[PDB]
RNA sequence: UAAUUGCGAUAACGAACGAGACCUUAACCUACUAAAUAGUGGUGCUAGCAUUUGCUGGUUAUCCACUUCUUAGAGGGACUAUCGGUUUCAAGCCGAUGGAAGUUUGAGGCAAUAACAGGUCUGUGAUGCCCUUAGACGUUCUGGGCCGCACGCGCGCUACACUGACGGAGCCAGCGAGUCUAACCUUGGCCGAGAGGUCUUGGUAAUCUUGUGAAACUCCGUCGUGCUGGGGAUAGAGCAUUGUAAUUAUUGCUCUUCAACGAGGAAUUCCUAGUAAGCGCAAGUCAUCAGCUUGCGUUGAUUACGUCCCUGCCCUUUGUACACACC
C-alpha cells in the first residue's frame, strides 16, 4: 500500500453545504516542488500534515 | 466585537486635534492627560477614550490620517 | 438581601418570564466609652431619614 | 402626640410627574379637549425648566373602539 | 538520588523516583514515540506529568485543546454516558488501572501502547453528505489530523464501554484489552473495524 | 348505596376494558374560528364626527 | 444454573496447576477459566497468594492484578 | 518572633491558608502530614510542587495549612497552590531574588496554576432552565 | 518523635481500633445490635454483624477527639446517607439517635469521652492518653 | 477468607416450607425464594440460628435446616421485636403473626374479603380491580389487568 | 461589528432617541480605613504523645500585637496593552507575550418608534355597559366535588445494573430563613429499632440552629451476571406526626408482597466552559404535603470556533386594483 504525505499550506475556506468541509493547498515531504487543493473534513489550521491515501486527484466545490 | 462607538471615536478626534502637544504613545499618561484636559463621567468610558486616542496617535506618526 | 421573586404576569399567559426584586440592609455598630452627656448629645441630633441608630449599653 | 403631620408646599410642581397626571385628570374632568388637555400640560412643564416631558392618554374617549396618543417634547432618554 | 528527610517524612520510592525523572504514575514519558508523522504535534507526550487530572482551560481557544496531555484526554473522554458525567476520579483510576494491565501484558510503555492505538485507528480519510440532488452521493475526503486523534480517542473508549456492558470483565480490563488490540491493529478491535470499515466506504467513492 | 355498588353487575375494570374507545378521545384542539380574529363582528362601526369629537 | 459457585475437588487442582502461564491474573480471569464465580474467585485471589504464583502488582476492590511469580 | 510569612490559595471557593515560618521541614494540612491528604488519587498534585524544586528547600522552614469551603477536589488544588507560593513568598523577604526568581520559573514552566488562581467561578442559572444555559424542554404542539 | 492520632490515615486508625475493643472487651454492645438497622435511610443491617458496633464506637471516637464537643444530632447527621425514596428523588435523611447515644455512654463507661459543658461529649482525658496509643502501634506496622 | 473442600456433603436444590430452595445461593438470599420471608427477615432469622451466612444453601446441615424453619414460625418465643413481623394485631384474636410460605396467599385473600363482606369503600375498590390507595386513575396504569 | 457598531463611498454636512455608555453581581488588590457579632500569630492556664527544644488539642475576653485569610467603605485596575501577522496596511480581525481578568471580561438589570381585537374583568374598594339582587348569581354554615378512568397528548421523576447495588469507613459547599404581644429556626441530655417523644436550651441573629459534617464522590468489603442482592410499581398488616377533621388511603417509619422495564419505531428537545451532563441544598408555596419552580454551590467532559442545507427571521430589489392593508 503506497503512502502519500502532504504539507498543508494556506486555508483557502469552507465549501461543502453544511460547511464542515475546508478547501487547502498541501505540499508534499517525499520532493516537494508540487502542489495539490484538498478537501478535509475535521478542523485544519497552516502546517498540518495529511495523509493523502491517494496522492493524485484533487476535488473542487462541494454541494 | 471591539468596535468604538462614535462617542469613543469622535472624541478622540477632538483631543488629538487641538493637545498634539501634549499627548503621546503612552496610554497610561494619555490617561491622565484626558482627566485635567477633559471632563468624562466613567473611569471605563475614559480609557476606552484616551485607549483609542492613542491609538490613532501611535499612527500619525506614520502617515496622516483622515478626519 | 432581601430578594423577591415573582412572575410578571398578572395572570397565567406567556413565556414564564421570572423577575426578582431585591432591597440591601446595610447594618453599622461604633463602640464608644463616653461619659453620659456626650451620649444623649450624640443620640438626639446626628439622626437622619432613612438611618436607623440604637443605643444599648451593658456589659453583656 | 408620638405623630405629627406637617404640610409643605412643593418647590416648582412643574417637575413632578404625580402633580401633572391629577393635573390632567383633573383638566379632563371639567372635559377640556384631549389635545388640549395634554399640550398645556406639556406646555407648562416645559416652562417650568424641564429637560423634557412626554404625555400618553390612553382608553376609550366617546368613540368606542379604544385609542392612544403620545405628547411630548423636548429631550428624554429611555435607558439604563 | 541524594536522600533527605526532614520533619514529617516523605516516602522513599516517592523521593526515589519523583525529584530524578519527572514520570507518571510511575511510568517514563521519555522513549515514548509518535510512530506515525503528522500526529506529532497532535498528540502530546512531553511535557511530563504525575497524574491525569488537570484544571486546564483546554477550551476557550480554537486549537489549543492539542496541548493536552494525551493520556488526560483519553481519561476525559471515558467519562460519559450521563451515569458516569464528570467523575474524573472513578475515571483517572481505571487509566492508572488500565496502563498497569497493558504493561503486564507483552512488556512496553503502557503509555507508548495508547500513543500506538491511537496513531492507529484513525481513519486517514472518510466521507460526507453532499446535496447532489435528494439522493444525495457520499464524497471522500481526508480528514484533520485533530480529527483522526478525536476519532480514535471515541472510538477506542466507545468500543470498551459498549464490550465492559452487561458482563463481568471490568471497565479497565477491556479498555486495555481494546488497546492492546489497537497497538498494532488486528481486525478484533472495535476501533480498527470502524476504521477499515470506514476507509473502506470513503475509497468506496472517488 | 355501597351494596348497590358492589352488587352492581355493568360496572368494574373489565367491563371498560370490553368496551371500544370513542374517537371524541383523539380530537384536535377544535379551534373553531380564529380566522375571523381581526374581523369585527358588532356591525356597528364608529364614526369620524364621533372620534373627532373624541380625540 | 450454568456452574460456576463451589469448589469441586478436581476444581481445586486445577486451580493449582493451571494458573501457570497466566500473564495476567484477576478476579474476571478465574471466572473466564469455565469455571468459578466472582465471590469463590475471589477467594482464590488472596489464598494463591498465601504462597505462590502471584505478585501482587495492583490493588483494591474492582480491580486486581497478579503475574507469574519469579 | 521568628521569620515567616503567610500566603493562600483560592479554587473555585475554596480558600486554602498557609503559614510559612522558619522550621525543621514541617508540612502539615489542616492538622495532618501532607503524606496522607486524600482524594489520595490527586495526592500527587500537592507533592507535585515539593517535587517540581526540590525535596530539600523545605529544610528551614514549617509549613501548615488550613482550607475551608470549596469541595473534595477544589480543596487539593487550592492547597498546593499556597503551598508553593508560601515557598515563593518566604525567599522574597528572607532569602535572595535570583533564588526567588529560580522557583518561580520551575512552578511557571509546569504550573497547573500554582502562583496564580484560577479565574473561572459558576455562572448563575436563569429563570426558564434548570441550568446557566440549559433550557427546559419544549413542545410546539 | 511522638505521636498524635492526627498522624495515621483514617482506616489505618479505625480498623486497628476497631480491633483493639473487639480483642477487648470492655464495651457495653446494647443487645439489639444484631437486628437494627443503623438508620431510617437504609436498606440492610451491617454486615460485620458480631462487630460493626465496634467500628462505629471506634469512628465515633476518633471524630471527637478531633473536635471539641459534639453529641447525637451531629452523629446522627454525620452518619446519615441517601434513602432511596424508590421511585422519588433521594435526599438526605439523619441516621439512629440511639446507636450513636448509646455509644457515647459505652465509651463514656469505657472512660474515653466525657460529658461536656457547652452541650455534647469531649474526647477524654484518658481517651487521649488511649487514643494516641494505638496510633503509635500502626505507624508501628510500617516500621 | 478461606479455599473449603467438602466431600459429596453438599446438594444442589432442597426443599423447606411446602416450597423448591436452590442449592448454590448464599443461604440467606436462598431462604428469600419462600413467599413472606423477605431480606431483613432471612437474615435475622439466620443470626438468630446460630449459622455461618458465609455458606450456601446446600452447605447448611440438615439439622442447621431444621433449626432455621423453626424460628421462622415462632419468631416471638425465639426472640425477634414485632415490629419485624407483617402481621402484627390479627383484627380477629388480635395476636402478632408473621405469615409465612403459602398461607400469604390466603391472609391476603382473607383480609381482601373481610372489606368486601363488609361493603366498605376500599374493599368495592378492589372488586372493581382499581388502584386503591387514592392515587389519580386518569394516567397512569393502563396495560394492566 | 453582537449592534444604523464603525471604516469607507459620498449632495451631503453635522446631531439626538434606541445600541453603546450607564447600573448590578462574580473575578484582582500583603496598597488605604477597621473589627470579642470575622480571623491569624505570641503569651499565659492546661491535656495527650514524645521527650532534646518538639507534635497535636482545650480554654466568647487571663493579657499583647497584627488585618494574610472573612467582612464592606473609599480608591486603584483594562484600554482588547505590547509585539507581530492579515486587511482597500481603513474600521477591524487573527496569533504570541504579559496580565486577576483580553468571547460586549463572564452573567444580568435597564431598554426607542410601532404593532396584536395575544392573555388578564378569576389580583385589585381599577372599570363602562349588561345581567342578578331575599325561594339571591349577596354571604355564611353542614357534606360532597376539582383527585373521579375503556383511552389520546405534554412537562416530569425513577430505572433497565459491574464506571454498579448493597454494607461499613473517609468526609467537603454555596445561595438562604427564622418567635410580640409569640409559639418561628432549634443545639444539647435522656427514652425509642424507626418514624417520633420528652426535659431543658441559644437566637429578633456575621453572635444561636449551622463548619447547615448536603449529595454525588473517596476507601475496604459483600454479591458475580443470573430480571440478580438491578428495578421498586402494585398490595396486606402495624406504628407515629400535622390538623377541628386524614375514609376516596396528607406525610413519615416497619415487616411483607416484588410488577413493567434487557437502552427504546416514526419522530423530536436542549446546549459551546467551570458550559453540558451528574449531584444534592436553601427559598417560594406551607398546619400538614415537591416527583414543581426560583436560586445555589459540589463533581466536571466530548465536539464546533463553521456554514446557508433544513427551519425561523431580517434586509434590499420587484408586482399590486390591497391602505379595515391577504383574516
Ligand atoms: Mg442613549
Ligand atoms: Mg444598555
Ligand atoms: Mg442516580
Ligand atoms: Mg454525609
Ligand atoms: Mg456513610
Ligand atoms: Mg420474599
Ligand atoms: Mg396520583
Ligand atoms: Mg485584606
Ligand atoms: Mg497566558
Ligand atoms: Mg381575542
Ligand atoms: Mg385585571
Ligand atoms: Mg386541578
Ligand atoms: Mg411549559
Ligand atoms: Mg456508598
Ligand atoms: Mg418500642
Ligand atoms: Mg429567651
Ligand atoms: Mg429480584
Ligand atoms: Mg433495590
Ligand atoms: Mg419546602
Ligand atoms: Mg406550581
Ligand atoms: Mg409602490
Amino acid at each position: 500500500t503506497p503512502v502519500t504525505l502532504a504539507k498543508v499550506i494556506k486555508v483557502l475556506g469552507r465549501t461543502g453545504s453544511r460547511g464542515g468541509v475546508t478547501q487547502v493547498r498541501v505540499e508534499f515531504l517525499e520532493d516537494t516542488s508540487r502542489t495539490i487543493v484538498r478537501n478535509v473534513k475535521g478542523p485544519v489550521r497552516e502546517n498540518d500534515i495529511l495523509v493523502l491515501m491517494e496522492s493524485e486527484r484533487e476535488a473542487r466545490r462541494l454541494r | 466585537g471591539r468596535v468604538r462607538t462614535k462617542t469613543v471615536k469622535r472624541a478622540s478626534k477632538a483631543l488629538i486635534e487641538r493637545y498634539y502637544p501634549k499627548l503621546t504613545l503612552d496610554f497610561q499618561t494619555n490617561k491622565r492627560l484626558c482627566d485635567e484636559i477633559a471632563t468624562i463621567q466613567s473611569k471605563r468610558l475614559r480609557n476606552k477614550i484616551a485607549g483609542y486616542t492613542t491609538h490613532l496617535m501611535k499612527r500619525i506618526q506614520k502617515g496622516p490620517v483622515r478626519g | 438581601v432581601l430578594k423577591i421573586s415573582t412572575r410578571k404576569t398578572p395572570n397565567g399567559e406567556g413565556s414564564k418570564t421570572w423577575e426578582t426584586y431585591e432591597m440591601r440592609i446595610h447594618k453599622r455598630y461604633i463602640d464608644l466609652e463616653a461619659p453620659v452627656q456626650i451620649v444623649k448629645r450624640i443620640t438626639q441630633i446626628t439622626i437622619e431619614p432613612g438611618v436607623d441608630v440604637e443605643v444599648v449599653v451593658a456589659s453583656n | 402626640g408620638t405623630i405629627v403631620l406637617y404640610a409643605e408646599r412643593v418647590q416648582d410642581r412643574g417637575l413632578s410627574a404625580v402633580a401633572q397626571a391629577e393635573s390632567m385628570k383633573f383638566k379632563l374632568l371639567n372635559g377640556l379637549a384631549i389635545r388640549r388637555a395634554a399640550y398645556g400640560v406639556v406646555r407648562y412643564v416645559m416652562e417650568s425648566g424641564a429637560k423634557g416631558c412626554e404625555v400618553v392618554v390612553s382608553g376609550k374617549l366617546r368613540a368606542a373602539r379604544a385609542k392612544a396618543m403620545k405628547f411630548a417634547d423636548g429631550f428624554l432618554i429611555h435607558s439604563g | 538520588f541524594t536522600p533527605v528527610v526532614l520533619a514529617t517524612p516523605i516516602p522513599e520510592e516517592v523521593q526515589q523516583a519523583q525529584t530524578e525523572i519527572k514520570l507518571f504514575n510511575k511510568w517514563s514519558f521519555e522513549e515514548v514515540e509518535v510512530k506515525d508523522a503528522s500526529l506529532v504535534d497532535y498528540v502530546q507526550v512531553r511535557q511530563p506529568i504525575f497524574v491525569a487530572h488537570t484544571a486546564g482551560r483546554y477550551a476557550n481557544k480554537r486549537f489549543r485543546k492539542a496541548q493536552c496531555p494525551i493520556i488526560e484526554r483519553l481519561t476525559n473522554s471515558l467519562m460519559m454516558n450521563g451515569r458516569n458525567n464528570g467523575k474524573k476520579l472513578k475515571a483517572v483510576r481505571i487509566i492508572k488501572h488500565t496502563l498497569d494491565i497493558i504493561n503486564v501484558l507483552t512488556d512496553q510503555n503502557p503509555i507508548q501502547v495508547v500513543v500506538d492505538a491511537i496513531t492507529n485507528t484513525g481513519p486517514r480519510e472518510d466521507t460526507t453528505r453532499v446535496g447532489g440532488g435528494g439522493a444525495a452521493r457520499r464524497q471522500a475526503v481526508d480528514v484533520s489530523p485533530l480529527r483522526r486523534v478525536n476519532q480514535a480517542i471515541a472510538l477506542l473508549t466507545i468500543g470498551a464501554r459498549e464490550a465492559a456492558f452487561r458482563n463481568i470483565k471490568t471497565i479497565a480490563e477491556t479498555l486495555a484489552e481494546e488497546l492492546i488490540n489497537a497497538a498494532k491493529g488486528s481486525s478484533t478491535s472495535y476501533a480498527i473495524k470502524k476504521k477499515d470499515e470506514l476507509e473502506r466506504v470513503a475509497k468506496s467513492n472517488r | 348505596g355501597n351494596e348497590g355498588a358492589i352488587r352492581d353487575k355493568t360496572a368494574g375494570r373489565r367491563n371498560n376494558r370490553s368496551k371500544d374507545v370513542t374517537d371524541s378521545a383523539t380530537t384536535k384542539k377544535s379551534n373553531t374560528r380564529r380566522a375571523t380574529d381581526r374581523h369585527s363582528r358588532t356591525g356597528k362601526t364608529d364614526t369620524k364626527k364621533k372620534v373627532n369629537q373624541g380625540w | 444454573a450454568q456452574h460456576a459457585v463451589i469448589l469441586d475437588q478436581e476444581k481445586y487442582d486445577r486451580i493449582l496447576k493451571e494458573v501457570p502461564t497466566y500473564r495476567y491474573v484477576s478476579v474476571s480471569v478465574l471466572v473466564d477459566r469455565l469455571k468459578i464465580g466472582g465471590s469463590l474467585a475471589r477467594i482464590a485471589l488472596r489464598h494463591l497468594e498465601k504462597e505462590g504464583i502471584i505478585k501482587p502488582i495492583s490493588k483494591h476492590s474492582k480491580q486486581a492484578i497478579y503475574t507469574r511469580a519469579t | 518572633a521568628v521569620p515567616s510569612v503567610q500566603t493562600f490559595g483560592k479554587k473555585k471557593s475554596a480558600t486554602a491558608v498557609a503559614h510559612v515560618k522558619a522550621g525543621k521541614g514541617l508540612i502539615k494540612v489542616n492538622g495532618s502530614p501532607i503524606t496522607l491528604v486524600e482524594p489520595e488519587i490527586l495526592r500527587f498534585k500537592v507533592y507535585e510542587p515539593l517535587l517540581l524544586v526540590g525535596l530539600d528547600k523545605f529544610s528551614n522552614i514549617d509549613i501548615r495549612v488550613r482550607v475551608t469551603g470549596g469541595g473534595h477536589v477544589s480543596q487539593v488544588y487550592a492547597i498546593r497552590q499556597a503551598i508553593a507560593k508560601g515557598l515563593v513568598a518566604y525567599h522574597q523577604k528572607y532569602v535572595d531574588e535570583q533564588s526567588k526568581n529560580e522557583l518561580k520559573k520551575a512552578f511557571t514552566s509546569y504550573d497547573r496554576t500554582l502562583l496564580i488562581a484560577d479565574s473561572r467561578r459558576p455562572e448563575p442559572k436563569k429563570f426558564g432552565g434548570k441550568g446557566a444555559r440549559s433550557r427546559f424542554q419544549k413542545s410546539y404542539r | 518523635p511522638g505521636v498524635s492520632v492526627r498522624d495515621v490515615a483514617a482506616q489505618d486508625f479505625i480498623n486497628a481500633y476497631a480491633s483493639f475493643l473487639q480483642r477487648q472487651g470492655k464495651l457495653e454492645v446494647p443487645g439489639y445490635v444484631d437486628i437494627v438497622k443503623t438508620s431510617s435511610g437504609n436498606e440492610m443491617p451491617p454486615q460485620d454483624a458480631e462487630g460493626w458496633f465496634y467500628k462505629r464506637a471506634a469512628s465515633v471516637a476518633r471524630h471527637i477527639y478531633m473536635r471539641k464537643q459534639v453529641g447525637v444530632g451531629k452523629l446522627n447527621k454525620l452518619y446519615g446517607g441517601a434513602k432511596s425514596r424508590g421511585v422519588r428523588p433521594y435526599k438526605h435523611i439523619d441516621a439512629s439517635g440511639s446507636i450513636n447515644r448509646k455509644v457515647l455512654q459505652a465509651l463514656e463507661k469505657i472512660g474515653i469521652v466525657e460529658i461536656s459543658p457547652k452541650g455534647g461529649r469531649r474526647i477524654s482525658e484518658n481517651g487521649q492518653r488511649d487514643l494516641d496509643r494505638i496510633a503509635a502501634q500502626t505507624l508501628e506496622e510500617d516500621e | 477468607s478461606l479455599v473449603v473442600q467438602e466431600q459429596g456433603s453438599f446438594q444442589h436444590i432442597l426443599r423447606l416450607l411446602n416450597t423448591n430452595v436452590d442449592g448454590n445461593i448464599k443461604i440467606v438470599y436462598a431462604l428469600t425464594t419462600i413467599k413472606g420471608v423477605g431480606r431483613r427477615y432471612s437474615n435475622l432469622v439466620c443470626k438468630k440460628a446460630d449459622v455461618d451466612l458465609h455458606k450456601r444453601a446446600g452447605e447448611l446441615t440438615q439439622e442447621e435446616l431444621e433449626r432455621i424453619v423453626q424460628i421462622m414460625q415462632n419468631p416471638t418465643h425465639y426472640k425477634i421485636p414485632a415490629w419485624f413481623l407483617n402481621r402484627q394485631n390479627d383484627i380477629t384474636d388480635g395476636k402478632d403473626y408473621h405469615t409465612l410460605a403459602n398461607n400469604v396467599e390466603s391472609k391476603l385473600r382473607d383480609d381482601l374479603e373481610r372489606l368486601k363482606k363488609i361493603r366498605a369503600h376500599r374493599g368495592i375498590r378492589h372488586f372493581w380491580g382499581l388502584r386503591v390507595r387514592g392515587q389519580h386513575t386518569k394516567t397512569t396504569g393502563r396495560r394492566r389487568a
